[PDB]
RNA sequence: UGUUCACCCACUAAUAGGGAACGUGAGCUGGGUUUAGACCGUCGUGAGACAGGUUAGUUUUACCCUACUGAUGAUGUGUUGU
RNA sequence: CACGAUCCUUCUGACCUUUUGGGUUUUAAGCAGGAGGUGUCAGAAAAGUUACCACAGGGAUAACUGGCUUGUGGCGGCCAAG
RNA sequence: GAAUGGAUGAACGAGAUUCCCACUGUCCCUACCUACUAUCCAGCGAAACCACAGCCAAGGGAACGGGCUUGGCGGAAUCAG
RNA sequence: AAGCAUCGCGAAGGCCCGCGGCGGGUGUUGACGCGAUGUGAUUUCUGCCCAGUGCUCUGAAUGUCAAAGUGAAGAAAUUCA
RNA sequence: GGAGCGUCGGGCCCAUACCCGGCCGUCGCCGGCAGUCGAGAGUGGACGGGAGCGGCGGGGGCGGCGCGCGCGCGCGCCCGCCCCCGGAGCCCCGCGGACGCUACGCCGCGACGAGUAGGAGGGCCGCUGCGGUGAGCCUUGAAGCCUAGGGCGCGGGCCCGGGUGGAGCCGCCGCAGGUGCAGAUCUUGGUGGUAGUAGCAAAUAUUCAAACGAGAACUUUGAAGGCCGAAGUGGAGAAGGGUU
RNA sequence: CGGCUCGCUGGCGUGAGCCGGGCGUGGAAUGGAGUGCCUAGUGGGCCACUUUUGGUAAGCAGAACUGGCGCUGCGGGAUGA
RNA sequence: CGAAAGACUAAUCGAACCAUCUAGUAGCUGGUUCCCUCCGAAGUUUCCCUCAGGAUAGCUGGCGCUCUCGCACACGCAGUUU
RNA sequence: ACCCACCCGACCCGUCUUGAAACACGGACCAAGGAGUCUAACACGUGCGCGAGUCGGGGGCUCGCACGAAAGCCGCCGUGGCGCAAUGAAGGUGAAGGCCGGCGCGCUCGCCGGCCGAGGUGGGAUCCCGAGGCCUCUCCAGUCCGCCGAGGGCGCACCACCGGCCCGUCUCGCCCGCCGCGCCGGGGAGGUGGAGCACGAGCGCACGUGUUAGGACCCGAAAGAUGGUGAACUAUGCCUGGGC
RNA sequence: CGCGACCUCAGAUCAGACGUGGCGACCCGCUGAAUUUAAGCAUAUUAGUCAGCGGAGGAGAAGAAACUAACCAGGAUUCCCUCAGUAACGGCGAGUGAACAGGGAAGAGCCCAGCGCCGAAUCCCCGCCCCGCGGCGGGGCGCGGGACAUGUGGCGUACGGAAGACCCGCUCCCCGGCGCCGCUCGUGGGGGGCCCAAGUCCUUCUGAUCGAGGCCCAGCCCGUGGACGGUGUGAGGCCGGUAGCGGCCCCCGGCGCGCCGGGCCCGGGUCUUCCCGGAGUCGGGUUGCUUGGGAAUGCAGCCCAAAGCGGGUGGUAAACUCCAUCUAAGGCUAAAUACCGGCACGAGACCGAUAGUCAACAAGUACCGUAAGGGAAAGUUGAAAAGAACUUUGAAGAGAGAGUUCAAGAGGGCGUGAAACCGUUAAGAGGUAAACGGGUGGGGUCCGCGCAGUCCGCCCGGAGGAUUCAACCCGGCGGCGGGUCCGGCCGUGUCGGCGGCCCGGCGGAUCUUUCCCGCGCGGGGGACCGUCCCCCGACCGGCGACCGGCCGCCGCCGGGCGCAUUUCCA
């Protein structure tokens, strides 16, 4: 029974839960196997980056993070494409590449670009034999790095542009905000209704005729 | 700790301080919240009253990040810039006026309690309260939106 | 008559009335109530019901304590007997 | 004293809100006010039977004895009209 | 009270009654006898039950006590019943 | 239980089994048979009641009666017929 | 001639109540003590001039707010001093302060103390294990067990002595719990009374000798008397048993 | 006492609300108060004086009041809630 | 399966046994383990398919806090009375 | 503490019960075992860390882990939770007020400059000021130290009360705004609903108590379901033998 | 009335292949309760859960959008955190209950059908030769058979593809073998094997020591080794081990080089011309299940049944209308994840023989039941069997002696040996059952005494003996305390140096792109501010934060001080 005054509370204990509890014991083995996996990894690609591939950056979507910038899946069609990457060699200079992504708005693709950009430059390409062809980057560079990068690469870092102490224009104060959005609000509600207002008014002033 | 338990203070005492008329039965009232409508009545109405009935209107398939308009009040407006934006100002002389940039921030609303310190601002917000508004134009400043 | 009760015959001095867990089932009997089978009547749509009739239907244990009945003994009187 | 909650329904009310990517219309959902009822009246949706019975419990409760009581039954006074 | 069968009916029945004859220990009204027991002994050898226990009168008391009160009173260890 | 008396069925059937099948029992059967009941040898009878509750027969003459189909309006969901 | 009834006396009896005293605990005290004067407390102390037996010449109040152990005093000699506790000698000491003071300590006054159900506190009560810690204990004897031995604790319980035993165990501070039993017709095991009791009574039956043998009511051999009485207590099989 | 406020009330005035000042023990007896959280058991009761309903009554049933028992020993009432 | 009695179905039958769901549910019976110390009840309220149970107040405890002055210098409160 | 003696006292515990020594039930005896747990969730209390924050998970970086499956560290340190904002079914809106001076007719309404800036009343621990005394070995002067303090103040926290602010809703009103003059937008005054605001108190961990959900203090049905094993007894049918 | 093609279909102990059962912790596919809760009960709940059936693998399943969203948009599945006990469902009761977004682990992508081009360019099988051969493979050669046009193979698949011209740039990838080199992270990959420090030292207990005391520095030695176990108690150093980028020997993997045998003439952009998609499927009705999915989230049966600027989706039914977003009806895919079964390891604040698994042992055993099924009890002599030779009594069991043992008061179910219960011995008692509380008394048992207990300790007085000092100075050492803060180190608050500021770093929503570097942004300078450090002087708290002198006092040692002092002793 209740008594006296604190939360009516369902609590879900009616199902043979104690069949299935979940323990973690593990967890700690766990954190180990995976982080010798990933040491594994690691000494196996021995100078790619351990990350793993240049991911592109992206928006993340809805009004709440919106502002706030990720990682991809990969980079898309248009990016490689006019950063001159051809697709399927992009896969094997460590760079993702979804081709799901549409591209809507041209700074976003520029943006990538800039990476992709920014990425064939300070990359390393080895040759396919150790006799050197075109492409392969110089034994220079190969001798004093057959070096890792630890840590994504190029990580994605969101970012602010700060804006100076203005004045504030005798016109640029005299705005009303408040009632600007009240109206905005309005006249996105009512903007189907009067159109067909108007609608109908056009159709009396025809009728007039006739 | 077991140790510090009632359990090992009852020993000896025969009901374990549960009573002997009535005892510690297994489930007399009903199990869980039965009864709010009958014989548990009295408690669910003066100590939830509401629990019982519908209201309001449905809404099938939510989504929260579609209301996300989290908020600050003026009151504390300066306390999301650096203290010398606050005092290079009130100084200058220019009367140039800093911007702060709430939905830099974390918010997307400037409500309007607080007083607000004679000191020049620009304050770029997605959503602004009337007298929010007239605290910062009082002041001697901009409301800037920002879609 | 299963009866308590009742009634009637006969004798008699008289055929007074009552109690003891309505004395008394490891004392009996079990005829009646009061399981289960079944019959009738009345009731019930029916399963069934009936202080309405009928018939058939396992009555366990004492070797303890006591009580009681009988039976050895017991303490004393030095020991024994009369 | 003459009357009734949640849930559902029904009507009535606003140039009302929502009907979800936007718009118009139907429909629906809301918000608020009356109504349809719960008489076991603070509001489950509900017939029996068991002698074939079953379980948990109850001397919080019947069927004996025994207590109290003595109306009733039984016995006995006082008065004295007959 | 009429195939929810009514009325009958020889024969039959470990069926329910009633009566008569014979018969008898059913009874007056109990006695005797036999065998197996019980009994006693040698050998062997369980069980149920068991708060403590174990003489009564009355009293009061959860209104019928072995224990309490007040009286009566009380004598090892046992046997067959 | 014999006897008596009803009821159903002519087989693409009655009755009944089966989770299911061009399944199975009755049936290696066919009305003097199979199945369903009641009463209960023989003798002798077996009255009246079709209002009730059952069972059954007949059916465009005919109240109600679903899903579908047909028409109706509507922009349609639809509603009406 | 009440050990009766009624009305009345003196005296005496004893409850866990009342009174005084002790002791344990609780509660209360703005309780006391980190080291100081002080018992209706109603001041203490510079420091400067002017002076001295002067003083503050105020209520049958019966008195507290003012008076007779000194204010000035005895010594150095009208003038100077009126001195320092590393020493006044002490009932108060402001120079430093317990034998006392685990301040979760210690001390002092009061009042109080029935308790089921129930709650709360403290247990240097108790059981098992972990971190710490006892330069802990232990084959010169651990645990456990026994004990008409000696003690402590209100108690939970504990410490000692003796015996037995033969390998491990404990105190303190913390942590942890599968932590305390008279009962549950509780579970398992073991043991009494019952009790040397109830019992070893269905189907007629045993006896004499001899042998073997440590030992014979019962084994075997002989004799006698008996029974089953061919629908058998006789001879043979099935099923079942599984070496009988 | 003095002055302000009112959109109430009103022949003028009421009434209420505000400021600003002026005045101390206002029957006996007793006692330190106030206040907020969490909260267990309990929710079968019974007995007595007085009141009182039912009932012929009851160690009966049911109420009021206080106090008991229940939770409670102790002296007395022989024994006893 | 029953020439029917609810008979029989491996000592089981008005629904066999074995195992699992299962530690089924129980307003009901039963038990419920050391010490001291302190405070210390209720059996009445309203609601309840409530009357052997819950809810709710009441009563209990615990924890506190705010203040109060025996530190010659008190306001409030009461199972009274005037 | 072992036995014995006597005086007085003394009924058997457990339990339900208004009432138990009961002619209420459990208990012959002894040993061992045996019942309020653990997870989750809330609540209030309490302890600690930090404080308009807090937070650690989950992950990651540091090692073969002896101790480590620890410990430490991380623009992940904050994705995210919880908190810092409420209210409304929703669309949505969203916590300040005052004063002063000026301009609009001060119109208890509208617009422009300056100052203060979370209102007020009563009570309130505490602080502050303090007339004044109260003495000092003399008559006055007289700074220092106190003791108390009549009286007056600023007044935490909390309470009572009044106004005030935000959201919902009603009533009644009159003004203002513009890229879109509109069935647009914004205000005012007065009631009334709100788990509000009115200079923040939370977060993390730990302990306790309570209340549930779970086997949920331990033990207990009569039943209910799923899937199997049985006709050696027994019930009936059939086949193949026996018997009278 | 033949022979022949094919088609459909048979038979073979025809040739070679493969499936069959099990296990089932985890996974997939069906099937699917009821106890229970709701204080009754029927929907709901329990639960798509137990039981039932099927099929797997080291994982499975899933998966490369007919996706989310509505944003400035993201981009296969899985998994964790969160979302959220939320939206939603529900006799709107009890109860139930997700999803996207955000952060993480991991991360990997693809192939057909179709539409088309290529003399079917393809495949399987037979037979000879060379290689290779314990996962039947490579090359060659056969008018040797079949499959295949009712469609094999290359190209290509929605991220678009094909074919043409001319712009550009240039030509390594795979496999079957045969070798050979570097033994390739727990710091030499895997497996196996065998090896590697140091006391039995000195006394001494003991039955036996691993104990106890000692050992050129807690003692000797080693210690990259002091984990553990064994050994007649307690062991770093007796033995095994342990430690160690320690040793050797095998065997096996995995990667590097060389040679051979084959295969393989394998690009990109730019303009032109073509090509483009899965039917009884979608969708609608419907019924039943199912879901949080609400005028239908999914999955079904039945009826109906499409389209191509179509189709689906866009969490309220319907029509119109714009937007968005995918591309369904074919398929493959590692990885994070799962794991009460198995093989093999490690560990535990767990249990310690009524516990812990039913099971420490000849346990799923004995035994029970026709069967399904049920299902125990049961550990311990001692260091060593040294397990009691021999005598004796007895038919023997049993004893009496003797012996072994540290011990048999350890004697083969034997460590310890509790209680209940019994036998005996000793003491005491006994007609109101026993037992108990309080109070004494009697007796016993041991304990403590005393063969005076007159118990000690100061100070003092006296009579006897006793050595050396106190007191005093002198020398040395140590300690305390102190001010003059005297001299110097030391540090707090303030002021002066703008001195560290660049020879002082970090931080900053303070600025400047006059700078530099890398591509308006990133990094680094350069200013600015905040914060942390050098230099001296002055004032002040002169602070336990210290030195040096000096002073004062204390103590210790050593000198002297000889006895009216000084302690000792009675
Ligand atoms: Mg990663
Ligand atoms: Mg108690
Ligand atoms: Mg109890
Ligand atoms: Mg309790
Ligand atoms: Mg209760
Ligand atoms: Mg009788
Ligand atoms: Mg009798
Ligand atoms: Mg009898
Ligand atoms: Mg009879
Ligand atoms: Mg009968
Ligand atoms: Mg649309
Ligand atoms: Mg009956
Ligand atoms: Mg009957
Ligand atoms: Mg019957
Ligand atoms: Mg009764
Ligand atoms: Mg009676
Ligand atoms: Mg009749
Ligand atoms: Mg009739
Ligand atoms: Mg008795
Ligand atoms: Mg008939
Ligand atoms: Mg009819
Ligand atoms: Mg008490
Ligand atoms: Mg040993
Ligand atoms: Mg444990
Ligand atoms: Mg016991
Ligand atoms: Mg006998
Ligand atoms: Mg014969
Ligand atoms: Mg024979
Ligand atoms: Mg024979
Ligand atoms: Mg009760
Ligand atoms: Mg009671
Ligand atoms: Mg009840
Ligand atoms: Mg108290
Ligand atoms: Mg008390
Ligand atoms: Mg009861
Ligand atoms: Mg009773
Ligand atoms: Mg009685
Ligand atoms: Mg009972
Ligand atoms: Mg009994
Ligand atoms: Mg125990
Ligand atoms: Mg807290
Ligand atoms: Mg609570
Ligand atoms: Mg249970
Ligand atoms: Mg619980
Ligand atoms: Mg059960
Ligand atoms: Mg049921
Ligand atoms: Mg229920
Ligand atoms: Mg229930
Ligand atoms: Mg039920
Ligand atoms: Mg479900
Ligand atoms: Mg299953
Ligand atoms: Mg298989
Ligand atoms: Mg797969
Ligand atoms: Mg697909
Ligand atoms: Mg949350
Ligand atoms: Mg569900
Ligand atoms: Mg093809
Ligand atoms: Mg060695
Ligand atoms: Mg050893
Ligand atoms: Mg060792
Ligand atoms: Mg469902
Ligand atoms: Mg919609
Ligand atoms: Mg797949
Ligand atoms: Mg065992
Ligand atoms: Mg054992
Ligand atoms: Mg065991
Ligand atoms: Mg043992
Ligand atoms: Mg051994
Ligand atoms: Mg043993
Ligand atoms: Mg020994
Ligand atoms: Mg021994
Ligand atoms: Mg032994
Ligand atoms: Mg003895
Ligand atoms: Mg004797």
């Amino acid at each position: 029974a209740p008594s006296r005054n604190g939360m009516i509370l369902k609590p879900h204990f009616h199902k043979d839960w104690q069949r299935r509890v979940a323990t973690w014991f593990n967890q700690p083995a766990r954190k180990i196997r995976r982080r010798k996996a990933r040491q594994a990894r690691a000494r196996r690609i021995a100078p790619r980056p351990a990350s793993g591939p240049l991911r592109p950056i992206v928006r993340c979507p809805t009004v709440r993070y919106h502002t706030k910038v990720r990682a991809g899946r990969g980079f898309s069609l248009e990016e490689l494409r006019v950063a001159g990457i051809h697709k399927k060699v992009a896969r094997t200079i460590g760079i993702s590449v979804d081709p799901r992504r549409r591209n809507k708005s041209t700074e976003s693709l520029q943006a990538n670009v800039q990476r992709l950009k920014e990425y064939r430059s300070k990359l390393v390409l080895f040759p396919r034999k150790p006799s050197a062809p075109k492409k392969g980057d110089s034994s220079a560079e190969e001798l004093k790095l057959a070096t890792q990068l630890t840590g994504p690469v190029m990580p994605i870092r969101n970012v602010f542009k700060k804006e100076k102490a203005r004045v504030i224009t005798e016109e640029e104060k005299n705005f009303k905000a408040f009632a600007s959005l009240r109206m905005a609000r309005a006249n996105a509600r009512l903007f189907g209704i009067r159109a067909k207002r108007a609608k109908e008014a056009a159709e009396q002033d025809v009728e007039k005729k006739k | 700790p077991s140790r510090l338990r009632k359990t090992r203070k009852l020993r000896g005492h025969v009901s374990h301080g549960h009573g002997r008329i009535g005892k510690h039965r297994k489930h007399p009232g009903g199990r869980g919240n039965a009864g709010g409508m009958h014989h548990h009545r009295i408690n669910f109405d003066k100590y939830h009253p509401g629990y019982f009935g519908k209201v309001g209107m449905r809404h099938y398939h939510l989504k929260r990040n579609q209301s996300f308009c989290p908020t600050v009040n003026l009151d504390k407006l300066w306390t999301l810039v650096s203290e010398q934006t606050r005092v290079n100002a009130a100084k200058n002389k220019t009367g140039a006026a800093p911007i702060i940039d709430v939905v830099r921030s974390g918010y997307y609303k400037v409500l309007g309690k607080g007083k607000l310190p004679k000191q020049p601002v620009i304050v770029k917000a997605k959503f602004f309260s009337r007298r929010a508004e007239e605290k910062i134009k009082g002041v001697g400043g901009a409301c800037v939106l920002v879609a």
